[PDB]
């Protein structure tokens, strides 16, 4: 009856991450894995993240935000991440579980 | 497979109403090798003889008074035979490779050298100075100065402890006769065995030795073979220190039971699950082997290997690396440690791959003619026969967890290691601190 | 029975011949020869045949880094690559059941290497000591250098990624230059210890590429280079050469045995403290035949030219057929010994099953040798005496001497 | 007096590649020659000239190319160098030679000898405004000679060959032996064995 895309769309306008400008990926919090996953970063993709960051922390440091019109939207968020970070976590796994 | 092992060629021995004992394999080969190997060493040296056995291997070629110099090498050369040899503390060999075409030939040049060697006075005084030269060369492959100090200190005092090579002094003044008071002493059937693998039929061996090798015991004595004197080991450390070198490299070890023992087999299981690492691999990612695998993360060391040299009644269970002046430490500690974890807390997983791991090199350490050759060679002299693969297969494909443990533990926990150290080592803590790392605080 | 089983050689509709000899050994080897190699390199591009030889642990699409060493391992497993300027061999050893285990991993190295960016990225510092390692031993220098003042295009290529190129190789470079190198018709799945009929029922998987010959190694134009290299060692390492001799060419055969025929001449004809060889390297569309000296510094000048008189008094007319007789029978010799070891052994069933995708047995491999003498050598030796001659060196030199000195 | 006095020296072709891609090849070739006093210098000087706007006019597109004069006391050197874009260094090495070669097989007008007579008298006397240049001058004769070649002679003796020379001191360069020195990609670059 109701989307889950609905929802979605709902949760990350509400999450509001994007008002600061940066994509969800660029939120996830860097832990042993989402490290390795950046660290297999293309060059291209890490400046970019980090001038994200760095605006991000800017803007957030002025307790301004960005113009409306520069928010990212929901659909044209790009998962950058999600893949190498993916790949990692079962390379983990599947090390985790040959060494017992 | 193991049918594989199975229809692996028995090796035929059998020994001379003289003391050699002949012993060979036979394949389809036309090619072969074929040797003496003389239960003759440095061990069996004293403090004005020690040198003699390698002041020999070095004569042992340039000659024999049947046929000189030119003549021998000449012979040998042009017939495309490749002899070659070495001698070690208690372990010496001459062996030759040939076409089998040649056994009877091979078998005599061997049989007039162990016999009959020129040591021509002038050819003497020549390799004089080259061994004290070739001697000044063996000293700066710190990858070995290393494990003679680990001898000389691990069994001070003893005859091991003396190295094959031998003092200058010695080499600088053996005599004419030493090398025959040592080659007459020592150089005896009985403890001489002539082996051979490749495409000859035994018997043809035989009645050759049997032939060239006319050898003839009167007394008691002539046909006994004596034991050695008991090697102390000694707890201890030896310290060559040198920031000079680019780096440092450390050994340590605790005695081996020698070869006889049933044990070694475990241990050398043992020496398995850690093995070695070496920069070129490519594994941060290596088996189990932590210590390759922390020696990656951490960058430990530039090359570390396990080994459980042994010998008739001793031997010397450890571990060797090569590292900067600055990871020294960390890298022992993060080792040691294997050590302890190694037998005290060893899993099965882990002893499959170790087994199969030799089960790789038990294969791989007969590979060829020369090498099959060494260990009839070899177990005959120090084991009594000879181990088949099919053998060695069992023995040690029947090592579990638990037999590990109870092994490594029985020879490594709370026991007093000796330590060799080389190189830029001011990192490397004391004694009492690499000796409290032989007890783990379970 | 008796162990003889006749080594069968099955071309597949590719170009991927299989060769395989069920010896019974209780450890067998399966071995993926390919006839790339770092003669097919540009001026750019370099050294990514080497670095290649290095991603060989490399994630595939089979199985990760790790499922890969520890798969390997946990078998008892050796997985390795030895490569020559233009063949790549891919071997792997283990025993039993466990073959067909190992298997799965050398399949995976060979065809589906996704060399990750990041892994490459990370493993190109490796160029820099494996290379460090290697260069310990002046030897390799010298002959590094050698074809570069042999040669001058492809094969006259280094074997060791030059330095400067250390960390620029692209992941891409390495896909392809393999994607161009790695085809069917160019490799062959050898191996021992194995029944045929199982070998033969994984080509069918390693079915993945045909292209025949995708790239091509330029011809080798031949150059009478000379490169000294300064840097007192206190004993100079020197190599002379004049290009010759090509696998398979008849011509071959000849220096083996002026190979041989020369040695206890050079040296011998050099006395003092040294060293000091006959030189041959046989390659597909050319070769090399000289002698390298390790020698004293001071004491440099004089062995090279002893050393090379002989090479020249050789030519002529100092060669009694005896000379041949005994030498003829050396690599009779060194021939078959270094056959003993499965690993020089799968050496020789590979390399054949490769360049031709026959089998010389050793008895006609020995009518062929046996075949010439007198006949050439005294001339093979002449044929150096006469053409151009390329020099290469290590050491102090100040006391060695140039081609143009003879 | 002279307490080592260094070897004369000798002669060779050599030839000694640096592959190291550059994006940008330099490459030079030279023939022995002209030694500092041996009256057989000025004639390159004035070929130097002689040679450049022919070199470089003779090489179209984006480059550089030269041509290089080095006298030593028993000896020197003569050639071009050609920093010159990688694919396009066979190319710019090549045709910068052709003109080195043409140059002495008649292609130098007795004008072409009048200009470049001039721009040493130039480049002479220029290079010898600032006294670190200049005190180069009373310094290099006060040393390898002991006197003083005043401006006027010297010019009197660069102005006292001409026609006379050039022409054939560019076919010494084209007959005797060549060595090469060469930096870059070289993957397009050329040897001397290929002229």
């Amino acid at each position: 009856s109701r989307w889950l895309e609905g929802i979605r769309k709902w949760y990350y306008n509400a999450a509001g991450f994007n008002k600061y400008g940066l994509m969800r990926d660029d939120t996830i919090y860097e832990n042993d894995d989402v490290k390795e996953a950046i660290r297999r970063l293309p060059e291209n993709l890490y400046d970019d993240r980090m001038f994200r960051i760095k605006r991000a922390l800017d803007l957030n440091m002025r307790q301004q935000i960005l113009p409306k019109e520069q928010w990212t939207k929901y659909e044209e968020d790009v998962p950058y991440l999600e893949p190498y970070l993916k790949e990692v976590i079962r390379e983990r796994k599947e090390r985790e579980e040959w060494d017992k | 497979y193991a049918q594989a092992l199975q229809s692996v060629p028995e090796t035929q021995v059998s020994q001379l109403d003289n003391g050699v004992r002949v012993a060979s394999e036979q394949s389809s080969q036309p090619t072969c090798t074929v040797g003496v190997w003389i239960d003759a060493g440095s061990r069996y040296e004293s403090e004005k003889n020690n040198g003699a056995g390698y002041f020999l291997e070095h004569l042992a070629f340039k000659g024999t008074k049947n046929r000189p110099q030119n003549a021998l090498e000449k012979e040998v050369e042009s017939m495309g035979a490749h002899l070659n040899a070495y001698s070690s503390r208690e372990h010496t060999a001459y062996y030759i490779k040939a076409l089998s075409k040649d056994v009877p030939k091979a078998v005599e040049l061997l049989a007039d050298i162990v016999q009959n060697c020129s040591l021509e006075d002038s050819q003497i005084e020549k390799e004089r100075d080259v061994i004290v030269r070739e001697l000044q060369e063996n000293d700066t492959s710190m990858r070995e100065v290393v494990f003679n100090y680990l001898h000389a200190t691990a069994f001070q005092g003893t005859g091991l402890a003396q190295s094959v090579e031998g003092p200058s002094e010695n080499i600088r003044k053996l005599s004419r006769a030493d090398l025959t008071e040592y080659l007459s002493t020592h150089y005896t059937a009985p403890r001489m065995v002539l082996a051979a693998a490749g495409g000859v039929e035994h018997q043809q061996l035989l009645e050759l030795a049997q032939k060239h090798f006319g050898g003839v015991p009167f007394t008691y004595d002539d046909d006994a073979v004596p034991t050695l004197s008991k090697c102390r080991f000694t707890g201890s450390q030896i310290r060559h220190r040198e920031d000079g070198l680019p780096l440092a490299h450390v050994a340590i070890a605790v005695e081996g039971p020698g070869w006889a023992h049933p044990d070694l087999v475990a241990l050398q299981v043992a020496n398995a699950i850690i093995g070695h690492y070496d920069r070129t691999y490519g594994g941060g990612l290596h088996s189990s082997s932590p210590l390759a695998s922390i020696a990656v993360t951490n960058k430990l060391c530039q090359s570390f290997q396990t080994f459980s040299i042994c010998y008739s009644e001793t031997g010397l269970f450890g571990f060797y690396f090569v590292c900067d002046r600055m990871s020294i430490d960390d890298m022992m500690f993060v080792l040691q440690g294997q050590w302890m974890r190694l037998c005290t807390s060893i899993s099965e997983s882990e002893v499959l791959r170790g087994k199969n791991f030799l089960r790789n090199a038990l294969v791989s350490h007969l590979d060829g003619t020369t090498p099959v050759c060494e260990d009839i060679g070899r177990e005959l002299l120090t084991y009594g026969r000879r181990i088949p693969l099919e053998e060695w297969e069992e023995r040690l494909a029947e090592v579990d967890a638990r037999m590990v443990r109870e092994v490594c533990s029985k020879y490594i926990y709370d026991q007093c290691p000796a330590v060799a150290g080389p190189g830029p080592i001011e990192q490397l803590p004391d004694y009492n601190r690499i000796r409290s790392g032989m007890f783990w605080l379970r | 029975p008796p162990h003889p089983q006749d080594l069968e050689i099955t071309k597949l509709p590719n170009g991927l011949v299989i060769a395989s000899l069920e010896n019974y050994s209780p450890g067998s080897t399966i071995g993926v020869f390919i006839k790339a190699g770092s003669r097919y390199e540009n001026s750019s591009n370099l050294g990514t045949s080497h670095l290649l030889r290095l991603a060989s642990s490399l994630t595939t699409k089979g199985a990760s880094s790790f499922k890969i060493t520890r798969g390997i391992e946990a078998v008892g497993g050796k997985l390795s690559v030895e490569s020559t300027r233009e063949n790549m061999a891919y071997t792997v050893e283990c025993l039993r059941d466990d073959v067909e285990i190992l298997m799965e991993f050398l399949l995976n190295v060979t065809t589906a290497p996704e060399f990750r960016p990041w892994e490459v990225a990370d493993l190109q510092p490796q160029l820099k000591i494996d290379k460090a390692v290697a260069f310990q031993n002046p030897q390799t220098h010298v002959i590094e250098n050698l074809h570069a003042a042999a040669y001058r295009n492809a094969l006259a290529d280094s074997l060791y990624c030059p330095d400067y190129r250390i960390g620029k190789v692209t992941s891409v470079e390495l896909h392809d230059f393999v994607q161009n190198h790695f085809t069917s018709a160019r490799m062959a799945l050898v191996g021992l210890g194995v029944s045929h009929p199982v070998l033969k029922n994984v080509a069918e998987q390693l079915l993945n590429i045909r292209g025949g010959l995708g790239l091509s190694g330029a011809k080798a134009k031949y150059r009478g280079g000379e490169i000294r290299e300064q840097n007192g060692d206190s004993l100079v390492h020197a190599a002379i050469v004049a290009e010759s001799a090509a696998i398979g060419g008849a011509e071959a055969n000849a220096f083996s045995v002026l190979q041989h025929v020369l040695g206890a001449n050079p040296h011998v004809k050099r006395g003092n403290p040294f060293d000091v060889s006959a030189f041959n390297a046989s390659y597909s569309d050319s070769g090399l035949f000289g002698f390298y000296t390790i020698s004293q510094a001071a004491y440099a000048g004089q062995v090279i030219k002893a050393a090379y008189n002989q090479v020249k008094t050789i030519a002529q007319g100092n060669v009694s057929n005896e000379n041949v007789q005994a030498a003829k029978n050396k690599l009779k010799a060194k021939y078959l010994m270094s056959v003993e070891s499965s690993e020089g052994f799968l050496e020789e069933v590979g390399s054949q099953a490769l360049a031709a995708g026959s089998y010389n047995p050793p008895s006609t491999v020995l009518q062929q040798i046996d075949a010439v003498a007198d006949a050439d050598v005294i001339k093979a030796a002449k044929k150096f005496v006469s053409r151009q001659k390329s020099m290469a060196a290590s050491g102090n030199l100040g006391h060695t001497p140039f081609v143009d000195e003879l």
